[PDB]
RNA sequence: AAUAGGCGGCCGUCGAGGGCUCGGGUAGAAGACCCGGUUGAUAGGGCGGGGAUGUAAGCGGGAAGGGUCAACCGACCCGCUUAGUCCGCCGCCCCUAAUCGCCCGAG
RNA sequence: GGGGCCAAGGGUGGGGGUGUUCACCCAUUAAAGGGGAACGUGAGCUGGGUUUAGACCGUCGUGAGACAGGUCGGAUGCUA
RNA sequence: GUAAGGUCCGGUGGAGCCGCCGGUAUCGCGGAUCCUGCCGGGAGUAGCAGCGUAGUCGGGUGAGAAUCCCGACCGCCGGAGGGGCCAGGGUUCCACGGCAAUGGUCGUCAGCCGUGGGUUAGUCGGUCCUAACCCCGCCCGUAACUCGGCGCGGGGGAAAGGGAAACGGGUUUAUAUUCCCGUACCGCGGGGGUAGGUGCGGCAACGCAAGCCCGGAGGGUGACGCCUCGGGGUAGGCGGACCGGCCGAUGAGGCCGGCUAAGCGUAUAAGCCCGGGGAGUGCCGUAAUGGCGAGAACCGGGUGAAAGCGCGAAUGGCCCCCCCGUUAGGGGGGUUCCGCCGAUCCCUGGGGCCCGUGAAAAGCCCUCCGGGAAUUCCGAUCCCCCGCGACCGUACCGAGAACCGACACAGGUGCCCCUGGGUGAGAAGCCUAAGGCGUGUCGGGGGAAACCCGGCCGAGGGAACUCGGCAAACUGGCCCCGUAACUUCGGGAGAAGGGGUGCCUGCGGGUGCGUAACCCGCAGGUCGCAGUGACUAGGGGGGCCCGACUGUUUAAUAAAAACACAGGUCCCAGCUAGCCCGAAAGGGUUUGUACUGGGGCCGACGCCUGCCCAGUGCCGGUAUGUGAAGCCCGGGUACAACCGGGUGAAGCACCGGUAAACGGCGGGGGUAACUAUAACCCUCUUAAGGUAGCGAAAUUCCUUGUCGGUUAAAUGCCGACCUGCAUGAAUGGCGUAACGAGGUCCCCGCUGUCCCCGGCCGGGGCCCGGCGAAACCUCUGCCUGGCGCGCAUGCCAGGGACC
RNA sequence: ACCCGAAACCGGUCGAUCUAGCCCGGGGCAGGGUGAAGUCCCUCAACCGAGGGAUGGAGGCCCGCUAGGGGUGCUGAUGUGCAGUUCGCUCCCGUGACCCCGGGCUAGGGGUGAAAGGCCAAUCGAGGCCGGAGAUAGCUGGUUCCCGCCGAAUCAUCCCG
RNA sequence: ACCGAUAGCGAACUAGUACCGUGAGGGAAAGCUGAAAAGCACCCCGGGAGGGGGGUGAAAAGAGCCUGAAACCGGGCGGCG
RNA sequence: CUCGCGGGUGAAGCCGAAGUCCGCUGGAACGCGGCGCCGGAGAGGGUGAUAGCCCCGUAGGCGUAAGCCCGCAGGGUCUC
RNA sequence: CUAAGCCGCCCGGUGGAUGGCUCGGCUCGGGGCGCCGACGAAGGGCGUGGCAAGCUGCGAUAAGCCCCGGCGAGGCGCAGGCAGCCGUCGAACCGGGGAUUCCCGAAUGGGACCUCCCGCGGCUUAUGCCGCACUCCGGGGUUUAUCCC
């Protein structure tokens, strides 16, 4: 096992959703956390000088 | 089926209706009678049904017409006489 | 599937409209430049985002 | 290396947690206030099985209003009437301040100090003895052996606890021991260091024996204390 | 067989000799080889021979017994019955198809 | 029978224990010869021995472990 | 021009470009298993088989048909390849118009392309309640936080838990408990009348319409585990009669249809209960357990489920017949019983098991407490009628092509819920009805081979094969008889071994009203090689090692002797404890309390577990020595730094206990008597010198030890000896019934394993028509003897060779 | 610092749809056999006691292609596969320490572990993502136009050399 | 005194777009007709795609569009065979 | 401070000279030869080729609501 | 007059190099401008065009609406089409000021397994508006509740 057969078990509920925040689908719903702004654990953005994605965002 | 009537606490009946088809009917167990209060033995008078049962009936036919309603008579005299002779 | 919350119901409506040829009138305006849109999609093989 | 099972047991992780849902409730004494210069009479009204006990329970409605769960003597009757007070009289199933319990006589569900609720000789089959009967301190034998000194206005119970004798019958069947352990969610199967690996526990290697005496000492640091912690002696006397 | 042979015959300076197509295995992975091709028994068909199983369906009679000890039912047996069925074997009979047609070829 | 010469056309087989080559033994036989070919031959086969990862015993080491010491298990790709 | 290169001539092209001087630079290509793009040989080759081998004949369409459509015939699944419906998918749904591309071939076809359309709710689900659990506010910690956290207050948390209410007929290309028709129900509010406020019948259990509004308390229900059994009922099925149709010979016989929802009204069964009654040399009762002066037999009576019955409801659905039929329609009949089997589907009661105790809350009903009006008045849980019931999902697949795995993937998800007839114990195997399919999708040809993979058989011998009986074969179901060593007395056990088995004609027995239905025996006749005739369907026995047993393990080379286990034993801890997480706050064990919590080792069961505390470790004491800072004293410093001494905790030194703590258990001096043997036996190096057991062993080097058995032959196996290189008592010793896809040896039987291989079946291989790659590739490619980096197609001398 | 290549180390964050453990709520396992405790009955003798038949349904019991689960041998098919773990026959468990589903918790020197260094999203003797980072190496490979002139060395001392 | 579409920012353009991973996050390819569409009216063949004539344009530069190298493939020509 | 006034600056923006003169090639002159002009403008771009004078623009100048800045004048406060 | 095959030239196919071009990049002395938000920000979801998919712009007044000023005959985005409409009562376009501005989002009256739902009071006839998060500051009331304005 470990591959193909493994492989057909995602049909359970997905880990993560669309945000109502950032509008992305990282909406950790069990959880009830953003794993990209931190929304509904943190008031204020998620952000890290080791991560690039937030400046792709705008070009910068 | 539905998953919903895939459990147990559904009673499942296979009916065939005028027309020919073959329908499954669904309808929730009904509830056990009531105990007495102390020695916890059937009661009388009191019928066995769902709210909406209890519901569609008066109030004079879901309990006896005697004091202690909640009690077996057996029950009602013992409280009965150890009240008047704690009184008296 | 079968039951759906109406805001991913409407997500799932606008990204229908989405998927639709290019006009041909709008082929004939650009003159063949404008052929088709990055947003084209096959359900079977290309999978919505959400 | 890895944790040990007694190191991850503190952080509280579901695997080592009591499951303390199932059970009927804590069983403490009525607050000192009540017992205290008063005597309530309380009647018996049912007597239960507690998943995670050792002990069976009983449930008593006083006289005030109060229910109340108790840890019921051996030979309590449903429907019995039980006293807690300075003036009740001395039988089973009553709840006395210490000082007045004559000299000799099996206690049960002592209080460490006077209203902290009970907290000694609670399992099943247990019993203490009251020893003697001083102004400053009335000693009690326990279970273990040991004379222990208490407040005299600490309360316990007359009787000895229902249950006694579970140990004779043995459990034979590993999987009346699974049912058993997990009515409390302790940690079965249980493996061995010296089978484990090097990484795992202090005894792990290839070769199953221990490399190193097993009797540690006290002052060894977390993940160290294992085997025969601060013994006094080993073997057979 | 680079000394890449000998002989008889036919043809050439339109044309001998071949190929595809045709009915078949003394043959066979494709090719190749072998018989026959109206100058005919190559295959099919008909009849006969010789074989392999083992006595067909149908009918008549009997049948342990049952049944009103009648009518009627009955596993099975006997006679017509060396039967019936089949034959990747053989002989005789041109009855059917081996026809029409296309192509290379030395000068 | 013992020793030796010419001679390589042919044969030189079957079984018991052991992974065995070898050696020993059994009944036959004229004989049951020794070797080379990448210790011929795994893009021919088998995988019993050997040489990973699991495990047991003995010995050595305080220990993790080790043993050209035993012992059980342990994959063999191909369209020329 | 030695050259890096430059310049000219002839074509294409349509817009910029160069000589010389002096500066600047991402300034010069063959490699880097270099990077990006494109294109080659492999190649018109492999693959389009294996787990379900499926098509054929006429007709139609269309330019074009093996692949699309209709009819017939032959087939496949038929406990799912059929029916219903989650999660996931997200328009794949429906009609029409199409084939540039996709579809393993073709295509008029489509889950493809283009154009239009499709999801209708008071009753179905979310919405409500709460469970495990999560979040926010205060509070404490943190340098700090979006970090960690106990206690209070608040909120969330199940589309299979609890939880108000609806069924049937018809309708669309695509929606139906949602739309239309018929007939109902629940919630809220309203308008009349009435019961009651102020009423009755029963000894009783209880029967009743049995006041209204607000707040509170109590009781019940909601509300529950596993195993097993009785009783009542319903789906579904079987047989017979009789109305219609089809088939059949317009014989016998067979097949099809003969149907009935919610909602209203209505009763008993078991349990429980009430009144009378007054028992034992007992009585009554169950499938079984059982009940009785603490009230049994026996009489009456009350309350109590699933169902059935009546309306709903025959105009509805179904079957049939007739007049019309260019087309479009219109009418007339049946739709009735009996007897059986019977659920895993419902209702209701017994009984048994737990060192295991198998949820909460909303909601609903009843009673009781106080409070508020009501008299030309108040007023229902009773009867009749009227009004309002919001928001979101609702199409379709639900999988061998609509999900995940890059795919129209033989895997996984969903075997998640259900299964007519015959044989049969059976939801087995086989055949078949309904339903579905010919799309587990490339077709055609063929003594058309060799060889490969699946299958069948095989004379004589029967393991001679092989590391090893790997693989295959033998036995096989049911009834009767009959069963050993050993044993933990339960087992071994279906040991082993032997006999029978079909069909037909009748009798007898069980339960039964029954010649209904299901079982159990007896007699006779008879056929074959074979009667569990297909299908289904154990081969067996005797030794040894390991592990007691069921169970778990390296997903993807190890399933085992490894792990676990019940049992044994040791250690810490009396609670603010013992052990543990953390930076802290606080926390786990803890809704706990020695029959407990935590920490090791061995590992069912039987008999037992010997010696050693010097070594290491642990524990207690610590008189005495040493022992840091601090403090004190003297010196020194106009003050300090600095030097000397006193006090001196823990820890070490020191003393004692402790081996089911780590681990050890030799050596000689010797030994004498008989020759070896040396056995008892006495003594020293350091703590003691291996006891009971077992032994060439999963431990033994010499080693294939020696002796005996097994074979004709024995590096094997079993028993024994002891010389134990280098066995041993809880890192346990020895033994052990039952158990084992564990390793190992032997015997009967069986067989193509082998002597020695030979036939046959289906699928590939081969040819033809289509779609069509990849691994790999310095260029090339004959040999003998040599040279060479020491094993060359390419070099040297020779040989040979048409493509 | 002429260019490329490491295994590795550190920081902050993301994962328990696979899989490991535990909590809450649910669904499921044809058919047959054996026969524990319990409760009894009959025939004769009766100082003792012998002989025979019933009922009852327990079990980490037995057979079993029910469903479901596992993966012993063929070291079979396949092995540029249907498949980056599959298929067939054979085999084992199949009322329990059983199998499965929805809602939850345990997160990287950490979790979980009937203990195999096993499992923690095809990755596990310390996961993944991004950043430190163009890390470093005495070790391997590569380094692009022409002509002209002269033209070596692998040997002495010292270095964890 | 920078680059001139494999260069320059990853993106000269419907570019942090399409796409990959549950996630954190990773992240492309893709410019040019002509001066003016004057973008081929009509005829024959073909089911269609398209082919041959004939027209437009200075030049098809024919939209699969400025130039059109090499690799590779097909035909003719010259040489060997 | 501005009931008031003046000025500066300040959005879009406005003005701004000189050939479309003959011949040749050309599909089309920005080209070649000839004849001219402006220039505080020979920077740069487009326009059917390479254009000081075809067009934009440059050389040089102008305007602008609100806002901002400075000042005049009047009314106050405060400091030595 | 040799079949396959090899090299060379010509033509053709395949491909996209080279050359020329550039509304894009990169770098830079000097110059200008530098914060937005509870009067609800930035990021995002969904809608919006006659034919409209992407981008861009806008918000149910939805490639737009109104007022002052500049320009002066065309205009309806990237984007070359059909149809139609707007403009001399001055459009398009440009600078300034206004109006509208769905939902989520610090998101705030309470909740989010789905950017959608459920609430409580005054005004209003009703339509429909205005208030209600937490942690505080300056005040008032009383119920002393951190309860209300
Ligand atoms: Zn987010
Ligand atoms: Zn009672």
């Amino acid at each position: 096992g470990s591959g193909t057969a493994t492989f057909g078990k995602r049909n359970s509920t997905p880990t993560h959703i669309r945000c109502r925040r950032c509008g992305r689908v990282s909406y950790n719903v069990k959880k009830g956390y953003c794993a990209a702004c931190g929304f509904g654990r943190s008031r204020r953005l998620r952000k890290y000088r080791w991560s690039k994605k937030w400046k792709k965002k705008k070009n910068a | 089926m539905k998953p919903m009537y895939r459990s147990r606490s559904w009673r499942r009946k296979y009916v065939r209706t005028p027309g020919g088809r073959v329908v499954i009917h669904f309808e929730r167990k009904k509830p056990k009678i009531a105990h007495c209060a102390m020695c916890g033995r059937p009661l009388n008078g009191i019928p066995r049904g769902r709210p909406v049962e209890m519901r569609k009936l008066p109030k004079t036919k879901k309990r006896p017409e005697r004091p202690m309603p909640h009690l077996c008579p057996r029950c009602m005299r013992k409280v009965m006489k150890e009240q008047i002779r704690a009184q008296l | 599937a079968r039951n759906k919350p109406l805001a991913k119901k409407l997500r799932l409506a606008k990204a229908l409209k989405q998927n639709r040829r290019v006009p041909v009138w709008v082929i004939v305006k650009t003159n063949r430049r404008v052929l088709t849109h990055p947003k084209r999609r096959y359900w079977r093989r290309t999978k919505l985002k959400e | 290396g890895k944790s040990l099972i007694q190191q991850r047991r503190g952080k509280g992780s579901p695997t080592f947690k009591s499951p303390s849902h199932r059970f009927r409730g804590a069983v403490k004494y009525i607050p000192l206030n009540y017992t205290q210069e008063k005597t309530l009479r309380g009647v018996v009204e049912e007597i239960m099985h507690d998943p995670g006990r050792t002990a069976p329970v009983a449930r008593v409605k006083f006289e005030n209003g109060i229910e109340k769960l108790i840890i019921a003597p051996e030979g309590l009757l449903v429907g019995q009437e039980i006293y807690i007070g300075p003036d009740a009289p001395i039988a089973v199933g009553n709840t006395l301040p210490l000082a007045k319990i004559p000299e000799g006589t099996y206690v049960y569900n002592i209080e460490g100090i006077p209203g902290d609720g009970g907290k000694y000789v609670r399992a099943g089959g247990t019993y203490a003895l009251v020893v003697s009967r001083e102004p400053d301190k009335v000693i009690v034998q326990l279970p273990s052996g040991e004379l222990k000194a208490f407040n005299p206005m600490c309360r316990a119970t007359i009787g000895v606890v229902a249950g006694g004798g579970r140990l004779e019958k043995p459990l034979v069947k590993a999987g009346k021991a699974y049912y058993k352990y997990k009515a409390r969610n302790k940690f079965w199967p249980t493996p061995r260091g010296v089978k484990m690996n090097a990484v795992n526990h202090p005894f792990g290697g290839k070769e199953h024996h221990p490399g190193k005496p097993t009797t540690t000492s006290r002052r060894a640091p977390p993940g160290r204390k294992v085997g025969h912690i601060a013994a006094r002696r080993t073997g057979r006397r």
